RNA sequence: AGUGGAGCCUGCGGCUUAAUUUGCACCCGGCCCGGACACGGACAGGAUUGACAGAUUGAUAGCUCUUUCUCGAUUCCGUGGGUGGUGGUGCAUGGCCGUUGUUGGCUGGUUAAUUCCGAUGAACGAGACUCUGGCAUGCUAUUCUUAGAGGGACAAGUGGCGUUCAGCCACCCGAGAUUGAGCUAACAGGUCUGUGAUGCCCUGUCCGGGGCUGCACGCGCGCUACACUGACUGGCUCAGCGUGUCCUACGCCGGCAGGCGCGGGUAACCCGUUGAACCCCAUUCGUGAUGGGGAUCGGGGAUUGCAAUUAUUCCCC
């Protein structure tokens, strides 16, 4: 949801920007291996934002 | 290891006893974000738990409930799994030695009075008020009370039609009668007015840290109830705060008076306790005895 | 112990061959087994004539008319060679 | 939810509340509800003190029971009486089970007993097996066996689907019976073994075997009348291999013949051979489980009632009178 | 003995057909839905949602055709050789089943019935795979050290427990009645929401009615006959393999199919001593497309089904 949404391509608020990049702030240290929709959502978000 | 609740809480010690249940700690296996455990056996007296939970998840979003976290039931159990909190007032009415300051009793005084405006907009009574069950905080929120144990709580209106439980006579005393009010003694049927009673009973109990009625003792516990009564009707109102602010007195006497049907202004209680707060010249600063004789060490 | 599949075959089919120079205790038995059976293994030459031993204290017990048949039935057989 | 509870009807009632005020038992609390029995005829509130007092009444308060047995008598009599004219259950049924427990504690006793009687025909299974084995708990818990046989009597001769009600009364009730009453039951039963029906003859089969299982007296069964049931029975043999009624009728007849021997044994003996030579002849139906229950029965005739009267019967010949020339006969 | 001849049925071809599906699949009508991306249009002046009533329809239906009331941004029109996603498909891939012993332990209605439905735990032990040691005053260059071979132990013997046979227990003798080494594993049966911007190829449902061989013909299976070694009527007297909660005994009514009632059978128990047909014994028939042969039709009755028309099946003339 977090792609598709993100391919939805709206006006985003700036404090949603916050929350999402707070979750990748919640990423910093784990190990476990996020797969590659985890990159694609990246993706989406870096082309779009 | 030797037991986990919702398949991702390891079990701990235990802390307390609930009312229909055994409070004990546990830690999730997931973040490491510690909860409290109320456990209860399948096969008993009282199976409550599942209202206990639908008035957990109906008294949810304002301040003064933890927030719900899991239920489930586990093999010979059901376990209903919280938030964690702190220790109730009691605990730190025995950690202070047995001492309560005015700025203090206040503070607790609007903290309970918010609790019971939350409780009876939320279109339910409590009937079991006492210090042990009105627990705190834990982290930022150090400075907020929390409301617990619905296990006796019951519906005391109706959301579209507008109408009371109907009254009437010889109810047995479901709570302590250390606070229990004159109507729940008798059987009245329990209202928000024996509520803010209740209210008062444990001000006044947080003020001159003991009750002329705490450790009677007679034939039976009817006989106890029935002379803690008829030396309740005997004890005047303005006796029991001698030496004290007559805000007590005439609070409790605004409380006694209330109807069944009636819509009471707890703007106006809110309002005059804090006058009395600003006309003795303190400060909303949260500085508490048990905080401060942490400070002090 | 148990005893394997084998042992038991050859036992019976050693038993149907030459049931008439046998004996009755484990000596007589081994020796017959050494001097009739081929059995490089020490060990299944011990065991076949164990089972074969007690295939002996088990068929003695019973009626003597069909030992009796089978006596002849191997005499006819050996006096046609 | 609140039947499981400790503190419910379950356990607790059972045990804490029998100890009125503290002393167990007072009946005043039936003293004091007689105002609920009479005059109310509300659901669920008759039913469940019909219930306690059911649960509260066998904590034998034996004096005060035979004192006021004839207000308890009177009370429940009108109370069955209206609930009868009214056409209730759940009352009716632990009416009942307390009139059936006083009775058992404890002329007009007579009629207490009647009124506990009359309601086994009664066509509601719940009604007719309480007071089935309320009657069966009250003879068995005797002066009223001649009354009870008289009525299952009457009750047959005077009928479908009841008959196998008090034939189940029989089967429950007939080793409590004297000996008169025995014959006439068995002679009515015998009469409706006339019949071809299959339940009446599989339900009567499985009386004969509580009658001759439970091995009675003198007193309910002689020497005599077994051996006339034994030669009655030989007339049924139902045709060669039917293996449903001829089970029972092998077990019954073995039964007997236990008895006869058990009470006089040269008769038992004498009369044996006929009984071998039909189980012999028995054995050449085609069913496997008759064969084995007639080798079954046989044995067991030879080793309990044959084996240990051989020192007294001696050694057998060609010539032989008594016993023993009975004994060459089955051999 | 036939088939190939004749009538009828059926199978492939072929022919007719809307279809006569094919190596309910077919036909005739009516519903329902049916990308985003890009760019250009309409849209609060209003995009769009819902709808009673009447109608079309084979029938009804805001799923359509009339007349306006309401929901309001939850939008809807066009063009792409650009992808594609509720797609199908294989590989690597992580978890999880099954797979290759022993002893315990009742409120309710309902029935003949402790009948029926309905609420309502434990322990104990666990390689039968391969090799092999203790004792040799024996053979070999040899009783004290050697290292090749040959022996010795096989549950062999005894007594109890034992399906009286598999096995178990204890014990004598014996050096040895079991001391040491090596060996968990396996999933071609798989399963389960995970991992590769993983290779490939693309971007229907329910309802009504019909047809499922309709028949000039070619090639084959079959059934009934062309009669006298036979057809008809009556009489007499004999099976077996199976199957059965639809097989059926028996009573009554009708001429028959059939109808009503009352019993048995979850079965070597009842149909059922399975009273079968050819066959046997008497009558009529007389070489006649005839009392052989029955196709195809006309009328009526009965039965199974929601429904028998294009003849479901049976009976009578």
């Amino acid at each position: 949801f977090l792609r598709l949404l993100l391919d939805k391509k709206y006006a985003l608020p700036y404090r949603v920007l916050d929350a999402l990049v707070f979750h990748f702030l919640g990423f910093r240290t784990e190990k476990r291996e996020l797969p590659v929709l985890w990159h694609q959502c990246l993706l989406t978000l870096v082309q779009r934002y | 290891a030797e037991f986990i609740v919702g398949g991702k809480y390891k079990l701990g010690r235990k802390i307390g006893s609930g009312s229909f249940g055994d409070i004990y700690l546990a830690t999730n296996i997931t973040n490491g974000e510690e909860v409290a455990v109320k456990l209860e056996s399948q096969k008993a007296r009282h199976p409550q738990l599942h209202y206990e939970s639908k008035l957990y998840k109906i008294l949810q979003g304002g301040v003064g409930i933890p927030h719900i976290r899991w239920y489930g039931q586990e093999k010979d159990y059901n376990v209903l799994v919280m938030d964690l909190l702190g220790p109730s007032l009691e605990d730190l009415f025995n950690f202070c030695s047995r001492r309560f300051t005015m700025k203090t009793v206040l503070m607790l005084a609007d903290q309970m009075i918010s609790r019971i405006e939350y409780v009876h907009t939320k279109n339910f009574i409590h009937r079991d008020i006492k210090p042990d069950n009105f627990l705190m905080g834990i982290g930022r929120h150090c400075n907020k009370l929390f409301l617990i144990d619905f296990g006796l709580a019951k519906k005391y209106r109706d959301n579209r039609t507008r109408q009371h439980i109907p009254y009437r006579e010889d109810k047995n005393l479901t709570g302590t009668a250390r606070y229990a009010s004159i109507n729940a003694h008798l059987g009245i049927e329990q209202s928000r007015r024996d509520d803010m009673e209740s209210l008062g009973y444990v001000l006044m109990y947080f003020n001159r840290t003991s009750l002329p009625w705490q450790g009677l003792k007679a034939a039976t516990k009817k006989q106890k109830y029935e002379k803690i009564s008829e030396k309740k009707m005997s004890t005047p109102v303005e006796v029991l705060c001698k030496g004290f602010p007559a805000e007590f007195a005439m609070y409790l006497n605004y409380c006694r008076g209330l109807r069944f049907e009636e819509a009471p202004d707890y703007m106006y209680l809110r309002q005059l306790f804090r006058i009395l707060f600003r006309t003795l010249n303190h400060q909303y600063d949260y500085t508490f005895d048990w905080t401060m004789l942490k400070q002090k060490a | 112990r148990v005893r394997t599949k084998t042992v038991k075959k050859a036992a019976r089919v050693i038993i149907e061959k030459y049931y008439t120079r046998l004996g009755n205790d484990f000596h007589t038995n081994k020796r017959v087994c050494e001097e009739i059976a081929i059995i490089p293994s020490k060990k299944l030459r011990n065991k076949i004539a164990g089972y074969v031993t007690h295939l002996m204290k088990r068929i003695q017990r019973g009626p003597v008319r069909g030992i009796s048949i089978k006596l002849q039935e191997e005499e006819r057989e050996r006096r046609d060679n | 939810a609140a039947h499981k509870e400790i503190c419910a009807v379950l356990a607790a009632v059972t045990e804490v509340i029998r100890s009125q005020g503290g002393k167990e038992t007072e009946t005043e609390y039936f003293a004091a509800l007689m105002t609920t029995m009479e005059a109310v005829e509300s659901p669920e509130s008759l039913a469940a003190v019909a219930y306690l007092l059911n649960l509260v009444l066998k904590r034998v308060p034996s004096p005060v029971l035979i004192k006021k047995f004839s207000d308890t008598s009177k009370a429940f009599m009108d109370i069955m009486s209206a609930q009868a004219s009214s056409g209730s259950t759940s009352v009716l049924r632990w009416v009942l089970s307390c009139l059936a427990t006083l009775l058992r504690k404890q002329p007009v006793t007579l009629q207490v007993y009647h009124g506990l009687l009359s309601f086994t025909v009664h066509p509601k299974p719940k009604i007719r097996k309480a007071a089935q084995h309320g009657v069966c708990s009250v003879l068995k818990g005797h002066p009223a066996a001649i009354s009870t046989a008289k009525f299952c009597i009457q009750e047959i001769e005077k009928s479908a689907t009841t008959t196998l009600h008090m034939l189940t009364l029989l089967k429950d009730l007939l080793p409590c019976f004297p000996e008169g009453l025995v014959k006439s039951c068995s002679e009515t039963l015998l009469r409706v073994m006339t019949l071809s029906h299959v339940l009446v003859t599989a339900c009567a089969m499985q009386a004969f075997h509580s009658l001759f299982h439970a091995r009675p007296g003198l007193s309910t069964l002689s020497a005599e009348l077994n051996a006339q049931i034994i030669t009655a029975l030989y007339d049924y043999v139902p045709s060669e291999n039917d293996l449903q009624p001829l089970l029972a009728w092998l077990k019954v007849m073995e039964k007997a013949h236990i008895n006869l021997v058990r009470l006089q044994w040269d008769l038992g003996l004498g009369h044996l051979p006929r009984f071998f030579g039909t189980a012999v002849t028995c054995l050449l139906s085609p069913h496997s489980q008759v064969l084995t229950a007639a080798t079954q029965s046989l044995k067991e005739i030879l080793k309990e009632c044959v084996a240990p009267h051989m020192a007294d019967i001696g050694s057998v010949t060609s010539s032989a009178s008594g016993p023993a020339q009975s004994v060459a006969k089955m051999f």
